[PDB]
């Protein structure tokens, strides 16, 4: 039940992407996904309204001592603007 | 000498800590503050607190005595 709730919550049209590379022609692309995907948002939902609420950072730190490991790995890293800020480039 | 690296051996233990331009410099100073000096206080007044009135108490009468001893002298020289 937690599972097939997830699956209607979240595999909905709007929010999928049929993608695809090489000897194809996008037309039979296209028949296809309209032939083996139409009827998935026959139903656009009521109220499910899944929104990212934006995610707060936090300068902090954790450190899992074990000196009994042979080798130490670290991970710094600082507040990224995220996918579409054109300061990625 | 001794460097961080060659201190000693440390088994499995986290530890979370925070910015300090992410917290509060003084959280509950007063709210928490206070109950825990009473607290400290509280554990330690009678190892600390006894020998000083100890002290007290014959600083006092040592003064005391001292000019008792002398400007009470007369007192009584009745002839």
């Amino acid at each position: 039940a937690d599972l097939t709730e997830y699956l209607s919550r979240h595999y909905k049209a709007p929010r999928m992407v049929l993608a695809a590379a090489g000897g194809l022609e996008h037309r039979q692309l296209l028949d296809l996904a309209q032939k083996h995907f139409s009827g998935l948002s026959g139903t656009y939902d009521e109220d499910a309204v899944p929104t990212l609420s934006p995610c707060r950072f936090t300068g902090s730190q954790i450190c899992h001592r074990e000196d009994g490991l042979p080798l130490a790995h670290v991970a710094i890293a600082v507040e990224g603007p995220g996918w579409a800020h054109p300061d990625n480039v | 000498g001794r460097q961080f690296g060659h201190l000693t051996r440390v088994r499995h233990v986290i530890t979370y800590s925070l910015s300090p331009f992410e917290q509060r410099a003084f959280p509950h100073y007063f709210s928490k503050g206070i109950p825990n000096v009473l607290r400290r206080t509280r554990a330690c007044i009678l190892r600390v607190a006894p020998p000083f009135v100890a002290f007290y108490l014959v600083y006092t009468w040592g003064t005391q005595e001292f000019e008792k001893s002398k400007r009470k002298n007369p007192a009584a020289y009745e002839n």
